RNA sequence: UAACUUCGGGAGAAGGGGUGCCUGCGGGUGCGUAACCCGCAGGUCGCAGUGACUAGGGGGGCCCGACUGUUUAAUAAAAA
RNA sequence: GGUCAGGUCGAGCCCGGGCUCCGUGAGGGGGGAGAAGUCGUAACAAGGUAGCCGUAGGGGAACCUACGGCUCGAUC
RNA sequence: ACGGCUUUUCCGGAGUGUAAAAAGCUCCGGGAAUAAGGGCUGGGCAAGGCCGGUGGCAGCCGCCGCGGUAAUACCGGCGGCCCGAGUGGUGGCCACUAUUAUUGGGCCUAAAGCGGCCGUAGCCGGGCCCGUAAGUCCCUGGCGAAAUCCCACGGCUCAACCGUGGGGCUCGCUGGGGAUACUGCGGGCCUUGGGACCGGGAGAGGCCGGGGGUACCCCCGGGGUAGGGGUGAAAUCCUAUAAUCCCGGGGGGACCGCCAGUGGCGAAGGCGCCCGGCUGGAACGGGUCCGACGGUGAGGGCCGAAGGCCAGGGGAGCGAACCGGAUUAGAUACCCGGGUAGUCCUGGCUGUAAAGGAUGCGGGCUAGGUGUCGGGCGAGCUUCGAGCUCGCCCGGUGCCGUAGGGAAGCCGUUAAGCCCGCCGCCUGGGGAGUACGGCCGCAAGGCUGAAACUUAAAGGAAUUGGCGGGGGAGCACUACAAGGGGUGGAGCGUGCGGU
RNA sequence: GGUGGGGUAACGGCCCACCAAGCCGAAGAUCGGUACGGGCCGUGAGAGCGGGAGCCCGGAGAUGGACACUGAGACACGGGUCC
């Protein structure tokens, strides 16, 4: 309700100020000055990190959808951490055994949260026994023992 | 309070010219508004002005032709150079050398193709197109 | 408290007034607990 | 719009544009000293003398005089004043506010519960001071003036 | 010089350094080179200088009674 | 270069007090997701007692009542 | 499929290359001989409405969405579309985003104007004249290494790469000369903005003091007998110790009925009996006075409904809490009968409201028309009234409305239009005005104020329909009103549910 | 900050003796977090935003610290002493 200020020559100080003030109302830059996504990272700002599979589980589908959703536990070999790995394919679950390490590498939600039906969930396995969950699903390879 | 005599005569121009007046009168008047009106009237956006003595800082009656679509001042007075005038001219004007800018130059007031052509710089007052 | 017009609206969701009440309540009781009075 | 209220009240003086005094006033520059000598010494403030010139004897205004020892002057009341000697210590309506803010602080301090009146005070003063600040930076006050209520009894007295 | 607090306290909380003798100066009140008190610099001795005498050990939780006070003279001083 | 004295820079160890954090702790408090549970029906129509804000007091729960205020109130 | 042709590449050799090797380069022999994968196929987004399998499972899905026995969306086969020695997946930065807005965003109803004023630094500031060149502009010396960036030519086959020249970059610093329009600084002269003063008027503006107005409650006396009150209906309650009601007196505490009006005065909150005293502000008419003294204002100060708290008074009527009577399946309520705090005065604290015009404040400009309040001017009436009617100017206060603005509702000289200023606030919905910390308060509480995590919407205006224990017009014996005969009670025929 | 000195290759509270109360700060002191600085690099039509390991210049370090000898140059990565 009024020309905007300041606008005078000489207000360069105080343009500076609002302007750096009135920044801080944007959660991007507030998150990434203050390291706010570091504080909490699990995987400590990595793309992908190795763990091992504590116990396997199925997660209900969202409404209106429904089904069983396939994850695995992992330990994060990093810091111990355990989080919650979604195992992407038709029959990716058989392949996944008990005290297996597993590369999870993160899912590419909105923001970098859970994506689809499954919240909660925020990585998928990709690797298995250094072997690709993608060619063990397909049957290209054959899953190693470990 | 009053501030900026010139940007007052300029709103009033332009406000005068879309609602289709044909004659206006800017109150107070001054000597840069006396330059800035004899500039446009050089270039012919503006008829006949003329100055009018009433006890106080004087009265400008202006007869208007139709031919302005945008006049207003430039606040704050940027100093600009002669290699300069290209950004300034992109800012307030619609295409290249449609309109003109009034610059206040050490030699005086005038436009900025005037200025340009005498090879000086000086700050920006005004633009009318 | 602050001013939050947006949520005396009605549309799901109770009355802002008993909300305020309510969260005055947890208060009292969480400074009674930590020993503050 | 006003200081405080906020209004736009127009009311004033409509004075004709004039660069010479009228040729049907019949006293002239000395008589018209005189007269404000006279007046001042009636006990009248400068415009209350001005207010008789123009009334009574029939004088526009002395502005319109031009100065007879100062080629680049016109006359003023004040100036006349001040070279007969009899111009105001400090100004006039500094003096006038400060009169009135000290008359409401005696009554206040009878009336305690009149807050309205208080708030008339408090803009009272705050007129004062912008005055001061004024007559401070034009050098018209000491440098050292300030502007306190129990110092302004011997002021107004 | 802490938690806590009734903002008064807790508190000398806790904790740390110094302390003799000799030589000579400075300061306060004072007329005073009378009397009392407070500092400064240097030298020096012992294991130890408030050298004897005089002269608190301290801190953190819980129960009860708010406090000072009174009581079974002659087994109970307390939460009574 | 040994030995005895001072004078300095000074690592390491110990004690006390500040600051930046990090891990956990039986047990309590609200918050969010949960799908087809129990109690009542508070709001949306004048929602069946118009709704709502501020303060205050009560009630298993939505909620109820008192004073001041708004219409983001239907009929008249 | 047939008949041909080269050899970039591959294979085997000779020189040249290299410190010596290797690669590269030139040449000979053989021969198409040695060489294509990755994602996708519902939209966004180019690509199939084909077939086989699963059937709310398995699965897919950045988002919207698909899958329930006829799946173009899951898996597979066959087709196809994109790039191609590359093509997918995840994290990070920029653009996207005018969702950080100097250029260049918003704050009536969607996020957002401090509840309201005074004012300090800061920022922004009326007209003219002279002086200085600090800011500003022009010219000229010393600089801001190279590489990197752009262009032209030249050398490795062209290119990448390198060389020779020109320019740019290092957001600038500094030695001098010139200019004076604007800003800054010093001086002079002004009145337009803002103040001061005078005149006649307007107003529930505020404080103090004194007189009243009915109404209501209680007490006394007289009259008069049986009910009174209250509700949809009742009941609790009052009443024989004489109630409700009428009349003659006494006492008390709140509040100023009609007139009263999108009327008036205040920064806001708020302010209606009369008279006297004190006192604040504004409008009008001013050839009156000062001479830019101005606007907004971070911190800070003052005022501030109701309610609540501390101390002392008062307490008629209402009335949180509470007790009792009703209604209801229940009724901790709505209804009724009582009633403490409070509502009232004095000295203080609290500083909160849908404190709303959901719209900060100063200035200039942009058609009008029509009410009303105050002042002034002109004209006409007059019972000569401080009276009436009409017109004009200024300042307040309403409605309609043009240009224009907006998502629209609507605003529209009292802008939510265009322009010149200043402060405050907002950056998707929750978590949350919460947790921790700090300040103020006797307390209740007040101010400041996040994260983890969760979510694809939340929110606004308006349209069609449907509904309302909303308002109106109508219609109907599968509605009623007025009537005639019946079913439901018994046996049986028949058709259902169940067994 | 000063008056007088010492020391240094040099000026200097760098240090010492004496004399005063100064110095910094809402135009963000002090404290805390992060970080080698620049030429440059990424992106965008531009304003701008983000990064600043590789090459060049400048600065620091040689397991964490503290000391010294020799030399024009070190309190010295492939010399020395102690913890």
């Amino acid at each position: 309700p009024g020309k905007k200020a300041p606008n005078g020559e000489f207000a360069g100080r105080k343009l500076k100020l609002k302007r750096k003030k009135f920044r801080w109302s944007d959660i991007r830059y507030k998150r990434r000055v203050l390291r706010l996504k570091e504080k909490s990272d699990p995987l400590e700002g990595a793309p992908q990190a190795r763990g091992i599979v504590l116990e396997k589980i199925a997660v209900e589908a969202k409404q209106p959808n429904s089904g069983m959703r396939k994850a695995v536990r992992v330990q994060l070999i990093k810091n111990g951490k355990v989080v919650t790995a979604f195992c992407p394919g038709d029959g990716a679950i058989k392949f996944i055994d008990e005290h297996d390490e597993v590369i999870i590498e993160g899912i590419g939600g909105p923001k970098g949260g859970s994506m689809g039906d499954i919240p909660g969930i925020r990585y998928k396995v990709v690797k298995v026994n250094r072997v690709s969950l993608k060619e063990l699903v397909k049957g290209r390879k054959e899953k190693p023992r470990r | 309070t009053l501030l900026d005599p010139l940007a007052n005569a300029l709103s009033h121009i332009t406000n005068s010219e879309r609602v289709g007046k044909r004659e206006v009168y800017i109150k107070p008047a001054s000597k840069l508004i006396g330059e800035v009106l004899r500039v446009m009237q050089k270039y012919g956006y503006i008829g006949e002005f003329e100055f009018i003595d009433d006890g106080r800082a004087g009265v400008y009656r202006v007869q208007l032709l139709g031919r302005i679509n945008k006049a207003g001042a430039i606040k704050p007075r940027f100093p600009v150079k002669v290699s300069e005038f290209e950004k300034w001219e992109k800012r307030f004007l619609p295409a290249f050398e449609f309109g003109i800018l009034i610059v206040s130059t050490s030699q005086g007031v005038m436009s900025h193709k005037e200025a340009i052509e005498k090879g000086i710089g000086g700050r920006l007052i005004a633009y009318v197109y | 408290m602050k001013r939050r017009p947006r949520k005396w609206k009605k549309k799901g969701r109770m009355r802002w007034k008993w909300i305020k009440k309510r969260i005055r309540r947890l208060k009292r009781q969480r400074k009674k607990e930590r020993g503050l009075i | 719009a006003r200081m405080h209220a906020r209004k736009r009240g127009k009311s004033g003086s409509k004075r004709p544009p004039r660069t010479a005094p009228p040729i049907w006033v019949e006293y002239t520059v000395e008589e018209i000293e005189n007269l404000v000598v006279k007046l001042r010494k009636e006990g009248y403030s400068t415009a209350m003398i001005g207010t008789i010139l123009r009334d009574q004897y029939g004088i526009p205004s002395v502005k319109l005089f031009k100065d007879p020892d100062n080629p680049n002057r016109n006359l003023t009341i004040t100036r006349i004043l001040e070279k007969h000697g009899l111009a105001p210590e400090i100004p006039e309506d500094l003096m006038f506010l400060i009169r009135r803010a000290v008359n409401l602080r005696k009554h206040l301090e009878q009336h305690p519960k009149d807050l309205h009146s208080m708030r008339g005070l408090q803009l009272i003063e705050s007129k004062i001071r912008r005055l001061v600040k004024y007559y401070k930076r034009k050098g018209k006050l000491p440098k050292n003036w300030r502007y306190d209520p129990e110092t302004a009894k011997l002021l107004v007295r």
